[PDB]
């Protein structure tokens, strides 16, 4: 079916140097079928991890992420500034390619 | 590498427009191409696949029929004639590059471009 | 005259026995819809052929030979007689191409069933009808007419060119030598790819049939030029032996027509789990 | 991480294993292993047992020739999962051991070495009408219980995997493929030159075929077009040896040259199944379910191997054509032509996972 994503939290106020987590959940089960994409406001958005796990050539180590579940999760290590930006989670198991809600990362 | 994108503007309902994209440096063959809305100030929305080594194309339920997508080998590039506007339609439209062999993850990002259902 | 009372109970005997099985291959075609395919419709145009043998030909024949004389007459020689050629031509016709599928799929498996079509197949099948019979049909018909008189009285209901050695040496090695030439080559060639069942069914049915039109295509000789010497007493021998093709054939292939052999007579997922870390 | 497990429907036989894919190395394979699962309570006194196959079906079990069967076998292997072979102890992979640790006491392993010249993974293109076991070769492992090995597949209690076998990209590039030749005729001595050449040796799946081509025509005739093909030739065998071949792609030019002349240009066109559906016999990189897969990879047969065993061999061949007239004083439309054949190579890179019939 049209499986859903709920992106949680919605949004999210944080500081520089911390390490934060953001999750989302499927409505179904999609065996880690899942990719976290950075978009900062106006530019398009760039890949950050597929597979749920592997980071993308080209990205800072500080982001990670694991599955759990219908439940994924990503990680920064340290926000820098260039960090501060909104985040999507997508699976792609199953046609058509849904994302979530996201998530917004805001100043402390 | 890059991927340019254009052919949007201000649409009135039910209309058609054929938005393209071109993507320098990739052999549509081993790439498939999607597009995907973005309502201002809200969740990005897939919304069209063709994946040219397979000749299928996959569109949003949405407006499943509503619009067209298509390719052209010659040029290495990719059309989507948008038509019978529904007003849920009125967002920002970008496409987008997989690895038409082991999807991937949306890679690959042109500029996008806004379209809008309006009067 | 316990003989008789011995010998007429095989002609009833033998007269519907082919005829009852004939029709029931013929509309398993028809009610098994799901047991037939076109390679094994060629198998049902056999009983298609094989069941007029045994209906018409291989019942009005035993009146002849029984009575002696066949009374029914030259008009009834005429088409009737010419019938039984007509169709037993047909029916080696067609299995020379049951003898051709047998070979390109054992041979060439993945060109053959694409090549071929339902469109194409009943060509390929009609065709062996139409040609044996008008191989035969005419040239018994006008045997007469192009030398004059019947040659052959209804007494004895024999060949209007039965003296005619000019066809009658070729076109007996032409429509049976070079058929049963390429099938034994074949079908041992085929054994060359091959395994208890199958060699046991390829001189099966090759074994069968030679053994039912060689001695009248091979008598065939005689009368053309020892006409005589060609007893009527074995007349019927090898007309009846060679009648009863269209009976075991028939039940020849049906042991290894499985499915049609019937006819006449739960899956869990593929899933993940998780692995713990190092 | 994550593993793939099934379980067979009496739902107490479970099979667990890690890759489904066992990358091919030139002389070196993936061993294929995992652990089966069950309760011990079911298991009066049968013994389980799990068998890798390495079936080819040629003909669609529909086929009509008597007795002869259409599904050979390249290699089988039985393991007595259970009892646990105390005599047969096996290095237990890092992958059984986690297995282990994880599940409980009744679960034991097996572990599968595979022959190193075997074929990879292919189906041939099962056309539109035709469905069930598809052609080509195929890799299952099974598993099951019983008292005897010969004793029959009771299904209920038994549950089968398919798996493949593929190969990626030689990472060292090969020689730049090309050739040559000249033709000559009763007309006169000039015989024409004709070079080929592809811009590199290994293209990867939708990477566009680039050739090269120079032509001199010496003699006084001229090149009517030419015809560059791409087609794939798919050796298959069998107690019989016989070859298919099918143009996957192509492209034609009227270019003419006059006599004397000469001319060169470089030409493209790529490989790709679109518009290549109905062509039945057409070979593809294997199934595992009715997923649309790619064009059958090459082979990268290592260097003189015992291709006897190999069911099934594909190379693909760009061919360059040069048809030309033969009027004047005896001719007509009709006439001869020239041809000259590359082979190449067409696989994948080397990744780290694959797409289970995804997306
Ligand atoms: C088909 C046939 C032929 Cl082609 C044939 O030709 C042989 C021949 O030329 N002659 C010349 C004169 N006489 C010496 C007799 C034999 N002679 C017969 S005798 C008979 C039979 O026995 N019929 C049954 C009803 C009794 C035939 N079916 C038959």
């Amino acid at each position: 079916s049209d499986i859903q994503m709920t992106q949680s939290p919605s949004s999210l106020s944080a500081s520089v140097g911390d390490r934060v987590t953001i999750t989302c959940r499927a409505s179904q089960s999609v065996s880690s079928a899942v990719a976290w994409y950075q978009q900062k406001p106006g530019k398009a958005p760039k890949l950050l991890i597929y597979s749920a796990s592997s980071l993308y050539s080209g990205v800072p180590s500080r982001f990670s992420g694991s599955r759990s579940g219908t439940d994924f999760t990503l990680t920064i290590s340290s926000l820098q500034p260039e960090d501060f930006a909104t985040y999507y989670c997508q699976q792609y198991k199953y046609v058509p390619v849904t994302f979530g809600q996201g998530t917004k990362v805001e100043i402390k | 590498v890059q991927l340019v994108e254009s052919g949007g503007g201000l649409v009135q309902p039910g209309g058609s427009l054929r938005l393209s994209c071109a993507a320098s440096g990739f052999n549509v063959y081993s790439s498939s191409i999607h597009w995907v809305r973005q309502a201002p100030g809200k969740g990005l929305e897939w919304v069209a696949s063709i994946s040219s080594y397979y000749g299928y194309t996959y569109y949003a339920d949405s407006v499943k029929g509503r619009f067209t997508i298509s390719a052209d080998t010659s040029k290495n590039t990719a059309y989507l004639q948008m038509n019978s506007l529904r007003a849920e339609d009125t967002a920002v439209y970008y496409c987008a590059r997989s690895r038409q062999f082991w999807y991937s993850g949306l890679d690959y990002w042109g500029q996008g471009t806004l379209v809008t259902v309006s009067s | 005259t316990f003989e008789v009372v011995f010998i007429v109970l095989v002609a009833g005997s033998l007269s519907l026995v082919t005829i009852i099985g004939n029709i029931l291959v013929m509309v398993s075609i028809k009610v098994n819809r799901h047991l037939q395919t076109v390679n094994n419709y060629f198998l049902f145009s056999l009983a298609c052929a094989d069941l007029i043998i045994g209906v018409f030909s291989m019942n009005l024949y035993t009146l002849y030979t029984v009575i002696g004389y066949w009374p029914l007459g030259p008009v009834v020689c005429d088409l009737w007689l010419a019938l039984d050629y007509v169709v037993s031509n047909a029916s080696v016709m067609n299995l020379l191409i049951i003898s051709f599928d047998r070979y390109f799929c054992v041979t060439k498996p993945l060109t053959y069933p694409v090549k071929r079509t339902t469109k194409m197949a009943g060509m390929m099948i009609a065709a062996a009808w139409v040609l044996s019979f008008i191989l035969w049909a005419p040239a018994i018909l006008f045997w007469q007419f192009i030398v004059g008189v019947r040659t052959v009285e209804d007494g004895e209901c024999y060949i209007q060119f039965f003296s005619n050695a000019a066809v009658t040496f070729g076109t007996a090695i032409a429509a049976f030598y070079l058929p049963v030439i390429i099938m034994t080559v074949l079908y041992w060639h085929i054994s060359r790819a091959s395994e208890k069942k199958v060699t046991r069914t390829i001189l099966a049915i090759l074994l069968a049939f030679i053994i039912t039109w060689a001695p009248y295509n091979v008598m065939v000789l005689i009368n053309t030029f020892c006409a005589p010497c060609i007893p009527n007493t074995v007349w019927t021998i090898g007309y009846w032996l060679c009648y009863i093709n269209s009976t075991i054939n028939p039940a020849c292939y049906a042991l290894c027509n499985a499915t049609f052999k019937k006819t006449f007579k739960e899956s869990c997922t593929t899933a993940s789990s998780s692995l713990a870390k190092d | 991480t994550r593993v793939f497990k099934k379980a067979s429907p009496n739902g107490k036989l479970t099979v667990y294993l890690g890759k489904r894919d066992f990358v091919d190395h030139i002389d070196l394979v993936d061993p294929v292993d995992g652990v089966v699962l069950v309760d011990p309570e079911y298991l009066k006194e049968r013994r389980v047992y799990v068998t890798l196959t390495v079936a080819f079906r040629y003909g669609r079990e529909d086929l009509d020739v008597l007795g002869l069967t259409f599904r050979k076998d390249l290699f089988v292997a039985n393991v007595q999962s259970f009892p646990p072979a105390p005599e047969d102890k096996k290095p237990l992979t890092r992958l059984q051991e986690r297995l282990i640790k994880k599940l409980g006491e009744h679960a034991y392993p097996f572990t599968f070495e595979i022959p190193p010249n075997l074929p990879s993974s292919v189906t041939l293109q099962p056309g539109p009408e035709d469905t069930g076991k598809a052609l080509g070769v195929d890799y299952e492992v099974k598993a099951f219980v019983a008292e005897n090995l010969e004793e029959k597949i009771h299904k209920r209690n038994s549950v089968r995997l398919v798996i493949r076998k593929v190969q990626y990209a030689p990472e060292r590039p090969g020689p730049q493929p090309t050739a040559e030749t000249t033709r000559q005729f009763l007309m006169s001595d000039k015989p024409l030159h004709l070079e080929a050449s592809l811009d590199k040796e290994i293209y990867y799946h939708g990477e566009p075929i680039s050739v090269n081509v120079h032509v001199t025509n010496n003699t006084n005739k001229t090149v009517k077009k030419i015809k560059i093909s791409v087609r794939q030739y798919a050796d298959i065998v069998l107690f019989n040896t016989a070859q298919y071949k099918v143009p996957v792609a192509m492209e034609e030019a009227d270019d003419t040259v006059a006599p004397s002349s000469t001319f060169s240009k470089v030409y493209t066109l790529t490989p790709f199944l679109a518009n290549n559906r109905e062509k039945r016999g057409l070979a593809l990189d294997g199934k595992l379910k009715h997923e649309d897969t790619n064009l059958a990879s090459s082979t990268l047969l290592r260097e003189g191997a015992n291709r006897e065993i190999l069911g099934i061999i594909v190379s693909y061949k760009v061919k360059v054509k040069l048809v030309v007239s033969r009027g004047g004083l005896l001719g007509d439309l009709a006439s001869s032509d020239v041809a000259v054949e590359l082979p190449f190579t067409l696989m994948h890179p080397k990744p780290k996972e694959e797409p289970p019939h995804r997306e």
